[PDB]
C-alpha cells in the first residue's frame, strides 16, 4: 500500500491529491503579506530607530528568527505544488531544514523573553534586571542564538532524502511510531512557554489593575496589547499539537501497520503546520509598528 | 528730585546724536566688492563619546590638543583630540556645573555653577592625582562663565549682576564690576588680556577695563538675553549672540552697531559663538539642533554643521584654526575640521 | 603600529571609561525630587521631617532620595530652571493657612500656574503638599474663606474646604494626559508623607519602564 | 615625602627563592605602572620587570624569564618580586622605580633607594663609547650616546631618557624623551641631536656634578642601557 | 535710594567723552585685517591631508 521503511519498522507517508490546491495559495498569501510586514519593519528598526535598547535588541532577534522563515517559504511551496519532491540536491534541503528547526526555537524562545523581561517591567519597577546594559543583552542573546544551535544542529548530520521512487521527501514530520527522542520537542517546545507567558500577562493585568493605575488610556491600551499578545500565540500554535497528541494516541494505541488509519489525520497535520506560520509572519505587526 | 533724571535723558540723547552723526557707511556697502566666499563643507573627524549627561561647557588648550569639557554627570572630562584618548576625569563637588576653564599654561582648570563658588584644580602633583586647589566664594549667585587671566588671576561672571576680579593666591576679591542690571551669562578677554566684555540678560554689553575696574562703554540694539559673546581676533571688535535668532557684530572704536546676521528661517536663540583664525567665518551654536557658519563680511550664510541630536551648548575653536569642538545637550563632542 | 607608551596611555584611557561606566551606574540608581514651595509655605517641616542649591538625603524601603532644593537663588528662574529637566517629581508645597492677606494664596496659585504649564517639565509628575492644616482649622472657625475666594453657596466646613482648595490648586493643571499630579494633606503621623512620596514615585517609575520598552 | 623603600636583600644559597618587596608611600599607587631595575656590582644597569596599572600588562628580560614573577598589592600598596632558583649571577642591587603614561608624562622621575643581594659561588643596542671624562668646575661638557636603529617615532617622539647616578646614591631622572627636562633639574642640563645621535651638553659644570650618565631607550621592550660615562675630578 | 542716579549720571558723563572714528575707516580696517590674514586659515582654505592632524 502506502508503506515505507525510514529507519527503524516502517512509517505510513502519504501525499493526498487536495494537497496541491490548499497549501500553495496559503503560503503565497503569507509571504507576500510577510513581505509587505518584514521589509517595513526592518527598515523602520534600521534607518529611523533611537539608540538601541534592551528590548529593542530583543525585537530584533525576534525579527531575525521570522525573517528566517521568510528566506526558506520558496522552498516549501516548490515542494508542495510538486506533491512533496525534491530535485534540488541533499545538501540543499537539509539547510531548509534545519533553517525551519531554527526559526522555530528562536520565536518561541525570544517571545518568553520578551514577556518575562514585561513581567520585570511592571511587577518589580525597581529590580536590576530593569537596567540592563547593552553588551549583557548582547551576550544573552548570543547564548539564546547558541542553545538554540545546540538543539537543532542534529538535523544537519543525516543525508535525508529517502527513495520514494519519483520523489526523495525532505520532510521532517512523518507518521512514524518510533519513540520521543528528538520527538516530544514539538510538545516541550509550547507546553512550557505557554505557561510562562500566561503567567507574565495575568501578573501584569493584575498588578496594573490592584495599583488602580488603570485610569490613563495607553494603559488600558498596553493591556489589550498584552492580551493580544496572549491570543495570537494561543491561537497560532495549538492546531498542530492537537493533531499532533492525536496522532500519537492514534500511534499508542494502533500499532503503525494499518497505514489506511491514518487518512484525514495526515491532512489535517499538514493544514495546522500551515496554519503554524500565522504567528511568524504577525510578529511584524503587533509587536513592532503597532505598540505605542 | 527729576532734574537729574532729565540731565541722564539729556546726556543718552546726546550720546545716540553723537552715534548717528558718526555714520556714513555701513559695512555692506564697503564689502559689496567682496568675492564670495563659496560653500565650505566640514565633515566630522573625531568623536568623544565619555559623558552621560548634557555638556554645558568646554574650553581648548593653548597647545591645540587637549580640552576640557563639563557635563552634569559631576566630572570634569580632559580630552586628547588627536586620539580621543582620555587623560583626566575629575569627579566634581556639585552636580551643577554651567562652565570651565583651562589655563594658558596648561596647569589649572576651573568650574563652576548653580553652587556659587568657583574651584581651581591642580593637573601637575608630585602625587600624581588632581586635587582641589582653591575653593572661591562671595558670589551671591550662580557663576556662568569664568576665565583665566594667568596661573594667579581669574575673571569669573555670575548672576548676582556682578562680574569679579579673583587673586587666587589669596583667595579674595581684588576687584568687583558692578554696572548691569540683569544676570551676566557671558565674559571674553581681549587678546592683550586688558580689557574685557560682559553680555548680561539685561539685553546689553559692557566694556569692562581689568586694571582699575569701571565700565567704558555700553552696546545696546538686541532685543532679548545675551547668551554668548567673543572678541574678534583684532581685539577691536566683538560679536554677541542672544535669543532673538540674530546674531550682532560690535565695533569698540566706532561705538556702533557694525552689522546683524539674520534669516527669516532661524527663530531659535543663540548658546555660543566663536570666530576664525583669520576673523572671516562666524559659528554660531543654535537651539535648531545644528550650527551655523557665517561669511562675516557678506553676512552670508556658506554652511551649517549638522550632527547633533540636541540643542548644541557650547563651540569653540583651535587656536591655530585648524579644528573645530562642538557639544551639545546628548553626551557626544564632537570635532569638524 | 604603536609605541609602548602610546600602548601605555590607551590603557589607561581604558581603566578611566570603566570608572565612568561603573560612575553612571551607581549613579543611574538614585531617585531625584524637585523642592518649591513659596517661602513661608512650610518646607521647613517636610525636610526636617526626614550658600546656592541644597541638596537634602534619605534612604527609604531600600530606595534612594535626593531632594533638591533651591532656596535662596534669588534670580531668574527661566535661565537655570532647564537644568532640572529628567527629574523624578517635583513637590509643590503650599499652605491652608496663607489665604489671610497680604494674597500669600493667590502667589502660591501663580506659581503652581507658571511650574506646571511649562515646555521643560511636559511630563514630570508634581506631588501636591497641603500643610498648615490646624491653624487652617483656626481661622476657618471663624473667618470665612470667601475672603480669598468669593463664591460658595456650599458650606464653611474644614472638608468642603479643603476640597474646593485642592479642586482649585488641581484645575490650573493644563496637560491632563502627559501629567499627572497627586495631593496629599500633611499628617502629624511619621509614615505618612514618605509613604505617599514612595508611591507618586514608584508609579511614575513603572510609567518611565514602560515607556521605555514601547508597550506604553 | 614620596618616599620608597625596599626591603628583602642580603646572602642567598644558589638555587634559592628569595622575594623582593618595596614598599611606597606618599603618593597615589594605584595610578602608577612600575618597574624593577637590576645594577650589577660594578657593570652598569639593567631592566629586570615591569607591571603596568591595573595588573593588565606584565613584561620581563630576556634573562630572566620564567624565574621571576612580579606582583601588586594596591589597598596596602606594596610591590613584590618573587625570584626562583637562583644562580652566581644575579648578585646585584635592585631599585623599585616608579612611571606613569599619558600625553605630557615624565615616566621613570622616581627612583627607590636599593636592596642588595648577594649569591655564593633583535635588541636595540646602545653604546657609549667614551667612559671617563677629566673635567674642571666652570666647564662645558658633552656627552655623547648612539644607537643601532632610529628612535624617532611616526607621531614624532623620540623616546631616549638621561639619567644620572651620583657617588653612594640613585639614579635621578634628568632628561625625558631627548629634549624635555625633568622636574627639579636646573637650567644647565640641556639634551639634543637626531636619530641615532644624542647628545647632553652641561653648561657652566659644577661641583656635586660628577657621576655616571646613561642614556636608555623607551621605544620597545626589553628597555635597553648604555655603558655609562663617568666624570671625575 | 538716591546714589545710584547720581552714579548713573557720572557713568554717562564718562561715556560721552570718548571720540569715535568714522564707520567705513573702521569697515576698512577689518576688511584689511581680513585680507591680510586669509592666507592662514586652515578652516577657510582647506588643507591637504599631508598635514592635516585629523585623519580621515
Amino acid at each position: 500500500d502506502h508503506f515505507l521503511e525510514i529507519d527503524k519498522k516502517n512509517c505510513c507517508v502519504f501525499r493526498d491529491d487536495f494537497i496541491v490546491k490548499v497549501l500553495p495559495p496559503v503560503l503565497g498569501l503569507e509571504f507576500i503579506f510577510g513581505l509587505l510586514g518584514n521589509g517595513l519593519a526592518l527598515w523602520i528598526f534600521c534607518f529611523h530607530l533611537k539608540s538601541w535598547k534592551s528590548s529593542r535588541i530583543f525585537l530584533f532577534n525576534l525579527a531575525v528568527a521570522d525573517f528566517l522563515l521568510i528566506i526558506c517559504l520558496p522552498f516549501l511551496m516548490d515542494n508542495y505544488v510538486r506533491r512533496w519532491d525534491w530535485k534540488f540536491g541533499d545538501i540543499p534541503c537539509r539547510l531548509m531544514l534545519f533553517m525551519l528547526a531554527m526559526n522555530r526555537q528562536g520565536s518561541i524562545i525570544f517571545l518568553t523573553v520578551v514577556a518575562v523581561d514585561r513581567y520585570f517591567r511592571v511587577v518589580h519597577p525597581h529590580h536590576a534586571l530593569n537596567k540592563i546594559s547593552n553588551r549583557t543583552a548582547a551576550i544573552i542573546s548570543c547564548l539564546l542564538w547558541g542553545i538554540t544551535i545546540g538543539l537543532t544542529v542534529h538535523l544537519l548530520k543525516k543525508k535525508m532524502p529517502i527513495q520514494n521512487g519519483g520523489a526523495n521527501l525532505c520532510s521532517s514530520f512523518s507518521i512514524c511510531h518510533t519513540f520521543q527522542w528528538h520527538e516530544a520537542m514539538f510538545l516541550l517546545e509550547f507546553f512550557l512557554p505557554l505557561g510562562i507567558i500566561l503567567f507574565c500577562s495575568a501578573r501584569i493585568i493584575w498588578s496594573l489593575r490592584q495599583r488602580q493605575m488603570d485610569r490613563h488610556a495607553k494603559i488600558k491600551r498596553a493591556i489589550t496589547f498584552i492580551m493580544v499578545v496572549a491570543i495570537v500565540f494561543v491561537i497560532c500554535f495549538l492546531p498542530s499539537v492537537v493533531v499532533r497528541i492525536r496522532i500519537f494516541w492514534l500511534l499508542h494505541t494502533s500499532g503503525t501497520q494499518n497505514c489506511e488509519v491514518y487518512r484525514s489525520v495526515d491532512l489535517a497535520f499538514f493544514i495546522t503546520l500551515s496554519f503554524t506560520y500565522m504567528n511568524s509572519m504577525l510578529d511584524p505587526v503587533v509587536y513592532y509598528f503597532s505598540s505605542p | 528730585l527729576d532734574q537729574l533724571r532729565q540731565e541722564a535723558e539729556q546726556l543718552k540723547n546726546q550720546i545716540r546724536d553723537a552715534r548717528k552723526a558718526c555714520a556714513d557707511a555701513t559695512l555692506s556697502q564697503i564689502t559689496n566688492n567682496i568675492d564670495p566666499v563659496g560653500r565650505i563643507q566640514m565633515r566630522t573627524r573625531r568623536t568623544l563619546r565619555g559623558h552621560l549627561a548634557k555638556i554645558y561647557a568646554m574650553h581648548w588648550g593653548t597647545d591645540s590638543r587637549l580640552l576640557v569639557s563639563a557635563s552634569q554627570d559631576g566630572k570634569l572630562i580632559i580630552w586628547d583630540s588627536y586620539t580621543t584618548n582620555k587623560v583626566h576625569a575629575i569627579p566634581l563637588r556639585s552636580s551643577w556645573v554651567m562652565t570651565c576653564a583651562y589655563a594658558p599654561s596648561g596647569n589649572y582648570v576651573a568650574c563652576g555653577g548653580l553652587d556659587n563658588i568657583c574651584s581651581i584644580y591642580n593637573l601637575k602633583t608630585r602625587e600624581g592625582n588632581v586635587r582641589v586647589s582653591r575653593e572661591l566664594a562671595g558670589h551671591t549667585g550662580y557663576l556662568s562663565c569664568c576665565r583665566f587671566l594667568d596661573d594667579n588671576q581669574i575673571v569669573t561672571s555670575s548672576g548676582d549682576t556682578t562680574c569679579a576680579l579673583w587673586d587666587i593666591e589669596t583667595g579674595q576679591q581684588t576687584t568687583t564690576f558692578t554696572g548691569h542690571t540683569g544676570d551676566v551669562m557671558s565674559l571674553s578677554l581681549a587678546p592683550d588680556t586688558r580689557l574685557f566684555v560682559s553680555g548680561a540678560c539685561d539685553a546689553s554689553a559692557k566694556l569692562w577695563d581689568v586694571r582699575e575696574g569701571m565700565c567704558r562703554q555700553t552696546f545696546t540694539g538686541h532685543e532679548s538675553d545675551i547668551n554668548a559673546i567673543c572678541f574678534f581676533p583684532n581685539g577691536n571688535a566683538f560679536a554677541t549672540g542672544s535669543d532673538d535668532a540674530t546674531c550682532r557684530l560690535f565695533d569698540l572704536r566706532a561705538d556702533q552697531e557694525l552689522m546683524t546676521y539674520s534669516h527669516d528661517n532661524i527663530i531659535c536663540g543663540i548658546t555660543s559663538v566663536s570666530f576664525s583664525k583669520s576673523g572671516r567665518l562666524l559659528l554660531a551654536g543654535y537651539d535648531d539642533f545644528n550650527c551655523n557658519v557665517w561669511d562675516a563680511l557678506k553676512a552670508d550664510r556658506a554652511g551649517v554643521l549638522a550632527g547633533h541630536d540636541n540643542r548644541v551648548s557650547c563651540l569653540g575653536v583651535t587656536d591655530d584654526g585648524m579644528a573645530v569642538a562642538t557639544g551639545s545637550w546628548d553626551s557626544f563632542l564632537k570635532i569638524w575640521n | 603600529t604603536l609605541s609602548a607608551e602610546d600602548k601605555a596611555a590607551v590603557e589607561r584611557s581604558k581603566m578611566i571609561d570603566r570608572n565612568l561606566r561603573e560612575d553612571g551606574e551607581k549613579a543611574a540608581r538614585e531617585v531625584k525630587l524637585l523642592l518649591l514651595g513659596a517661602g513661608e509655605s512650610g518646607k521647613s517641616t517636610i525636610v526636617k521631617q526626614m550658600t546656592g542649591i541644597v541638596e537634602t538625603h534619605f534612604t527609604f524601603k531600600d530606595l534612594h532620595f535626593k531632594m533638591f532644593d533651591v532656596g535662596a537663588q534669588r534670580s531668574e528662574r527661566k535661565k537655570w530652571i532647564h537644568c532640572f529637566e529628567g527629574v523624578t517629581a517635583i513637590i509643590f508645597c503650599v499652605a491652608l493657612s496663607d489665604y489671610d492677606l497680604v494674597n500669600r494664596m493667590h502667589e502660591s496659585m501663580k506659581l503652581f500656574d507658571s511650574i506646571c504649564n511649562n515646555k521643560w517639565f511636559t511630563d514630570t509628575s508634581i506631588i501636591l503638599f497641603l500643610n498648615k492644616k490646624d491653624l487652617f482649622e483656626e481661622k476657618i472657625k471663624k473667618s470665612p474663606l470667601t475672603i480669598c475666594y468669593p463664591e460658595y453657596a456650599g458650606s464653611n466646613t474644614y472638608e468642603e474646604a479643603a476640597a474646593y482648595i485642592q479642586c482649585q490648586f488641581e484645575d490650573l493643571n493644563k496637560r491632563k494626559d502627559t501629567k499627572e499630579i497627586y495631593t496629599h494633606f500633611t499628617c502629624s503621623t511619621d509614615t505618612k508623607n514618605v509613604q505617599f512620596v514612595f508611591d507618586a514615585v514608584t508609579d511614575v517609575i513603572i510609567k518611565n519602564n514602560l515607556k521605555d520598552c514601547g508597550l506604553f | 615625602d614620596v618616599q620608597l623603600v625596599e626591603s628583602g636583600g642580603g646572602l642567598v644559597q644558589p638555587g634559592g627563592s628569595r622575594k623582593l618587596s618595596c614598599s611606597a608611600s606618599g603618593f597615589a599607587f594605584s595610578s602608577f605602572g612600575m618597574h624593577w631595575v637590576r645594577q650589577a656590582p660594578e657593570k652598569g644597569l639593567e631592566w629586570v620587570a615591569y607591571i603596568s596599572s591595573g595588573s593588565g600588562t606584565i613584561y620581563y628580560a630576556d634573562t630572566v624569564k620564567g624565574r621571576f614573577t612580579i606582583s601588586r598589592d594596591d589597598p596596602k600598596n606594596t610591590l613584590f618580586l618573587q625570584m626562583t632558583s637562583l644562580r652566581s649571577e644575579d648578585t646585584a642591587m635592585y631599585y623599585c622605580v616608579r612611571s606613569i603614561y599619558y600625553y605630557g608624562s615624565s615616566p621613570f622621575d622616581f627612583w627607590g633607594q636599593g636592596t642588595t643581594l648577594t649569591v655564593s659561588s633583535s635588541d636595540i643596542v646602545m653604546t657609549q663609547a667614551t667612559s671617563s671624562v677629566p673635567v674642571t668646575p666652570g666647564e662645558s661638557v658633552s656627552i655623547s650616546c648612539r644607537s643601532s636603529k632610529s628612535l624617532l617615532h611616526s607621531n614624532g617622539n623620540t623616546y631616549l631618557y638621561w639619567f644620572l647616578q651620583r657617588p653612594g646614591q640613585s639614579p635621578q631622572l634628568l632628561i625625558y624623551r631627548m629634549s624635555n627636562l625633568a622636574s627639579g633639574v636646573p637650567d644647565r642640563f640641556s639634551g639634543s641631536g637626531s636619530g641615532t645621535a644624542f647628545t647632553l651638553t652641561i653648561s657652566r659644570l659644577e661641583a656635586e656634578d660628577v657621576g655616571v650618565y646613561y642614556c636608555m631607550q623607551h621605544l620597545e621592550y626589553p628597555l635597553t642601557f648604555g655603558a655609562g660615562t663617568k666624570l671625575e675630578l | 535710594s538716591i546714589a545710584q542716579a547720581r552714579k548713573l549720571v557720572e557713568q554717562l558723563k564718562m561715556e560721552a567723552n570718548i571720540d569715535r572714528i568714522k564707520v567705513s575707516k573702521a569697515a576698512a580696517d577689518l576688511m584689511a585685517y581680513c585680507e591680510a590674514h586669509a592666507k592662514e586659515d586652515p578652516l577657510l582654505t582647506p588643507v591637504p591631508a599631508s598635514e592635516n592632524p585629523f585623519r580621515e
